[PDB]
This record gives C-alpha cells, sequence and structure tokens, in this order.
C-alpha cells in the first residue's frame, strides 16, 4: 500500500492562488513573473530594460 | 499469508500504542514521524524483546 502518497499542489486545500502558482514554478525567473506585476519594475529586477522601461 | 499483526524484535523501549518504524539492524523503534510508521505496538517491550504490533 505504497510508502509516500505524494500529494499534488491542488490537494493543499488552504493554499492561495498565487501560492499554488509559486509552488509549481521551477525557476527564479518564473517566480518573478508571478510576483512582480509592474512591468517596469520586473524589467529592472530581470536586469533587462528598454528605453521605455527606463523612462517609466 | 497477509498478516494483520507482526512479532518484531524491539530496538528500544516501546510502550503500548506507540507508532513504530524501522530502527537499526532491522529492529523496531518508536517514531513520531508519519510515513515512517508501519504499525503500532499493542505490547510493552524493553530492548531486544519481541513486541507484537499491528500493522497500519
Amino acid at each position: 500500500r505504497s510508502k509516500e502518497i505524494s500529494i499534488e499542489v491542488e490537494d493543499i486545500k488552504d493554499a492561495g492562488d498565487t501560492g499554488k502558482r509559486l509552488l509549481k514554478i521551477n525557476t527564479p525567473s518564473g517566480a518573478r513573473n508571478i510576483i512582480i506585476e509592474n512591468e517596469d519594475a520586473k524589467a529592472l529586477i530581470n536586469g533587462e530594460t528598454t528605453n521605455t522601461n527606463k523612462k517609466n | 499469508y497477509p498478516l494483520a499483526a507482526w512479532q518484531v524484535i524491539a530496538g528500544s523501549d516501546i510502550k503500548v500504542g506507540d507508532n513504530l518504524t524501522t530502527g537499526k539492524d532491522g529492529t523496531a523503534v518508536p517514531t513520531d514521524d508519519p510515513s515512517t510508521v508501519f504499525g503500532y505496538a499493542v505490547e510493552e517491550a524493553q530492548e531486544g524483546q519481541l513486541v507484537t504490533l499491528v500493522i497500519s
């Protein structure tokens, strides 16, 4: 009868929507895409800014 | 012959109702960490004594 019963993210009944997205994410870039909504701030944190991002 | 209970040598002091897991050298020891639990004692045993446990 198995040994571990590896649950999945959606089995965690009091996890939040952003919380489940973060738990599923594999890389730091993916996490930043979830967490940072302001596109100019995200661009700064990614070290990749256009002239429009810089002005903003 | 699917047994509901086993007779296993105790690796340490086991009390009645204690959840058991593997210890060193195949002996049975008390545990407080679910997933390591394979059964529980219905008998009390010192150390090196056999203890009856119900598998769960």
